[PDB]
């Protein structure tokens, strides 16, 4: 049997216990497996669907749905790369470009340490400052490959 | 510490929405009061629920997530039904071009927190909830922590200044479904479920959150009603023209100078918002379309219509997104095309096979691959999204592209060529 | 001079509440305060005939209680903590607002009546300094504009 | 029912005792006290000897939470080997600078003190107690005559108290503007209908108090300790905190710090750690220079790792924690605390009097560089000068923290000097 550790078990439990009925918790349980895996293992999808009281093909659904979760690639981080139009025009290519040349990946890849995965992403509301990426939770316009090389460095 | 945010650009010629969220920073509970802030909450409870509703709808508030309802009017149809009723904040914020709501949230907390405490005590609702993107992680943060600050000071629990009346606000992610912007669609995902729009009506005021009456907001709708309240609605009134009352946010990006977000009077033209507060365009280069986020596309003979809510306005949520001389009409379509591909939910088929088919043939084209078959039949696609939708993203998945079809002929003339 | 009798009242349940009549001496002169907007002195012989007390043992309870004032009525009165946390913390800063805003000083009343500053010593508030009343409210004052909002409250 | 306005005080636990319901900002009323169990060790208590609690009080270790920390069951003891009948009082007189722990008790969890009182009562068999609360209180003062007859209407309060056969009237009383009415004989003065004047101790109130009879003064957080130890017994409350010093205690941080509130803590934590771990360091992380204990003592930056218990090497006082950075004055900072006991004295004794006229007199001219040689001599001498033929705790320690500042703080005074 597949068990949570206890530390994020206590999380999940935080999350189950904030709104008034647990099955609303479901996504920010998702999230907090994906923050502390680097994915959505499928054996963690039973556990949850047992701690929030529904069916396990609920849980499978949602996972299926909702775009930020991932249950086939483990990575520390996720540089998420704005691909909608305002990035675009404003140079989401080069931002790729830069990326291939640091990392040696493009769009969907991991480097092969499992360090750092390219996901191609809709409009994350930054378009002024176009291109936008993220590196996990963090959010940056895009300037230049020295400027990223930097950036990319702190996250080790 | 929160996560890094990117320090969009942000104007105001009117000093309200943006009077704090122009510095790129939080601005947290002990500025938000040395600003006079939650006292238009104190006066709000001294007056009955019924007075604030008539003094937001005389205010003449009009939504601001994109449909312009009288935001007074919802508030008086979810009232008119028994409770326990439901106050929703829609702060899903995924339109591309879209970045005005996340400068309130992010900078101004308490504004938009102190409108859905005046704004749930006016419907009667003890439970409201912010739903969030998931892609706004920082936000989530800092309206968790201004939450836990509005709690220390008394402004949220029970009995809230002695008033009788109880609220807690909850905040809730999404993770990654613009569709999760749909009224609807937010209820069932706050519900624990996948983001599928529910058929209406009913609308969630007669039957939303858990079947009972519901009203959901948009952030800017929201972060209004403390200025109402604190101004009186007939001041609120006189600001910009008498049929399109109060300040608006647009956000401005693509081929300007000074891209950002601007708080501006609705008698603002478009004209006026790219070239004399966005600093007029990237090398000074003709205009030649601008996009109203993903919904229309206006040429450069429209540029000087009003930035309001009249039919022949800009309307939408004021987004704008500059094209110049050198950028491909069809290129941008396109990304249009892609966007609504990657969030059609897939309920209506229509829509499902539409939205796929839109992008599928559309990328043939631009890549100089299409037969004559695939022309007719993005053609008849583009027309075809909409029949038999349920929400209004199967309805306008083929406004815009089909609007440069319509003004921007030649430029498509040349991809049938190749 | 004599006690109107909705205020009689209110002194006589005072003096019925406690065991002995003369217990309810800081109680009676509270609820002069309140009604008066001060301690007015031909109150005092008529209240010391309610207690069964002397003129003068009541004269010396005015005296000594810095809460009662014989000398001015006023409507409203402003109490500024001048402690030690609120000196530090900006009482300065509220005494500049109070001026800016009513045109008066610490022991002075608005030529009106409405309101008198009253400086007074700890409010047991000094988290939340600087500290004032308006009558039997409490604040935590943050700036001038909010003590503006505050105050227009008042009528 | 509503209230005057109070500002909400900011309060955190890490025992979950005396603010488990004081933590919110709010009145918590009968039921809501009734939910969490209150008044079952009242319940508990009338099924025991009065002897018994008075052992059980004893046992558990609680010291006086007024300032000069007496052992309570020893206090009790006394009382009861005097013939009645006998008075129990509470002291919510609070006016010390700095310090604002006993308000939050009586303003949002008021039956917890009058739970503790009607213990305390019956455990010293007296049938008629007092709250004497100051006049600058006027909200705890409704809040507690709202929840006297919320307790009569529950039967807690009354003759013949749950069929034990104990009668009991609680009466509020209220201050009228002078410190020196904290002092327990003041207060009982007071009480009499008089002026507050200390009288000479001994005889302590426990032999010759109200109306000459025997009388137990209590401050409130002692009172509100009395539940909890009936409740767990005296084994589990020592178990609280250190074996030394045990059980929760309430600790007031105001000043120079980023959450100024009510910490409720157990007495091995360190001043450091209020200041540091439980109040979020200091404004603008600027270092600490001094800590006023209310107006008692002023610790330097090198003793802040003392224990805030009741040892001799201890924080000791009332656990008010008054923080000072590097930028503050101390000689201003002095000339406030001259200023406190200026005001407050009562005058009954001569060098108090005069003493404490002179000290804050001098003191401003030498805060102004107006003082002479001759006053800045006069200055120290009447400094060391105010206690002699005391007869209470103000003129024994008028000059004593303003002594410490010329001990500590030697360079700043002789900056004003010169
Ligand atoms: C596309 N997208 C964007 O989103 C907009 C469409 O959003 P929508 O929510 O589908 O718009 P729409 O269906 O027009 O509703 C707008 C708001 O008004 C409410 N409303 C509308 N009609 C009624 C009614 N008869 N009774 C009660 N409430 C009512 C509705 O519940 C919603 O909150 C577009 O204009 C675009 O900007
Ligand atoms: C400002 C000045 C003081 N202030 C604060 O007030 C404190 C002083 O208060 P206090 O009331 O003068 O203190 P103190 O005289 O030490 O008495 C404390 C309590 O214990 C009681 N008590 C003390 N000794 C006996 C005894 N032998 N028999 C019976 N009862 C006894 C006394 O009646 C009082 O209730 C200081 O420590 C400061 O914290
Ligand atoms: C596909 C789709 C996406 C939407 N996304 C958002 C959004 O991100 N934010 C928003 O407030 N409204 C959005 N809306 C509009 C909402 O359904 C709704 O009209 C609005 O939240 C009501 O608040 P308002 O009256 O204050 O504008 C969307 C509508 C549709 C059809
Ligand atoms: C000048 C002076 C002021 C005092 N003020 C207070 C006060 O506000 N509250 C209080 O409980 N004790 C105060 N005390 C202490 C009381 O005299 C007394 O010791 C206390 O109320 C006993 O209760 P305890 O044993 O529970 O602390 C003061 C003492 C003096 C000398
Ligand atoms: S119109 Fe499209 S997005 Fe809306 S419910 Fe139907 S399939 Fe889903
Ligand atoms: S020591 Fe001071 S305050 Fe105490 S009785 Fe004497 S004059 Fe009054
Ligand atoms: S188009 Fe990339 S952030 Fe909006
Ligand atoms: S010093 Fe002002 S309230 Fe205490
Ligand atoms: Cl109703
Ligand atoms: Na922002
Ligand atoms: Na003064
Ligand atoms: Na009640
Ligand atoms: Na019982
Ligand atoms: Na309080
Ligand atoms: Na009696
Ligand atoms: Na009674
Ligand atoms: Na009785």
């Amino acid at each position: 049997e597949f068990e949570f550790p206890e530390e994020l078990k206590t999380k999940l439990q935080e999350h189950i216990n904030y709104f008034p009925k647990k099955r609303q918790a479901i996504l920010l349980c998702l999230h907090e497996i994906q923050n502390y895996y680097g994915y959505i293992p499928p054996e963690s999808l039973k556990p949850l669907a047992d701690m929030l009281e529904l069916p396990l093909n609920h849980v499978e659904g949602v996972v299926a749905f909702y775009d930020m979760f991932d249950r086939e690639d483990k990575a520390k981080y996720r540089i998420r790369v704005c691909v909608s139009i305002v990035c675009h025009l404003m140079g989401t290519n080069k931002l790729l470009k830069a990326l291939e040349n640091i990392l040696g990946i493009k769009p969907g890849e991991v480097t092969p340490d499992g360090k750092f995965k390219i996901v191609p992403v809709q409009c994350l509301g930054a378009c002024s400052e176009a291109p936008v990426f993220m590196v996990n939770d963090d959010e940056y316009k895009f300037e230049s490959e020295v400027q990223l090389n930097e950036i990319l460095s702190r996250y080790t | 510490s929160y996560p890094a945010i990117p320090r969009i650009y942000a104007e105001t010629t009117l000093n309200m929405l943006l009077k704090r969220a122009k510095k790129p920073r939080v601005h947290s509970i002990d500025e938000y009061l040395k600003d006079g802030g939650y006292q238009a909450l104190e006066k709000a409870l001294n007056m009955s629920p019924e007075e604030i509703i008539d003094w937001v709808d005389k205010s003449t508030l009009r939504g601001r997530g994109g449909a312009g309802f009288p935001t007074g009017k919802k508030w008086k149809f979810a009232v008119q039904n028994p409770g326990p009723r439901y106050f929703i904040c829609n702060a899903d914020e995924s339109e591309p071009g879209t970045f005005k709501d996340r400068i309130i949230i992010e900078r101004d907390p308490h504004l938009l927190i102190e409108g859905i405490i005046i704004s749930s005590y006016a419907i009667g609702a003890n439970e409201a909830y912010i739903y969030i993107r998931g892609e706004y992680p920082a936000g989530y943060y800092i309206l968790r922590d201004a939450i836990e600050e509005a709690k220390k000071k008394g402004f949220l629990g029970k009995n809230i200044l002695g008033s009788g009346f109880d609220l807690e606000i909850y905040v809730a992610r999404g993770a990654g479904a613009y569709i999760c912007g749909e009224e609807t669609a937010l209820i069932e995902s706050l519900e624990g479920k996948r983001g599928h729009p529910r058929l209406k009506p009913p609308y969630p005021v007669q039957k939303g959150l858990w079947g009972k009456p519901t009203v959901v907001n948009n952030v800017e709708t929201i972060a209004n009603v403390p200025f109402i309240i604190s101004m009186g609605w007939e001041e609120y009134r006189y600001i910009g023209p008498s049929d399109y009352a109060g300040p608006k946010l647009f956000p401005v990006s693509g081929k300007v100078k000074k891209p950002g977000v601007y708080e501006l009077p609705m008698n603002t033209t478009l004209r006026e918002v790219i070239f004399k507060y966005a600093g007029g365009t990237l090398g000074n280069k003709k205009v030649k379309a601008v996009f109203s986020g993903a919904l229309d596309c206006f040429s450069s003979e429209e540029l000087d219509i009003p930035m309001d809510y009249s039919p022949l306005g800009f309307g939408g949520t004021g987004t704008v997104i500059v094209l110049t001389e050198e950028d491909d009409i069809v290129e941008a379509a396109l990304k249009i095309a892609e966007f609504y591909e990657h969030e059609t939910c897939g309920q209506c088929t229509p829509c499902r096979v539409g939205c796929y088919e839109q992008a599928n043939l559309l990328e043939k084209i631009y890549k100089g691959e299409a037969t004559e078959q695939d022309w007719e039949g993005f053609d008849f696609v583009n027309r075809n999204i909409q029949p038999t939708s349920i929400c209004g993203l199967g309805a306008v998945a083929g406004r815009l592209i089909r609007q440069t079809l319509e003004k921007f002929p030649e430029e498509w003339e040349k991809y049938r060529k190749k």
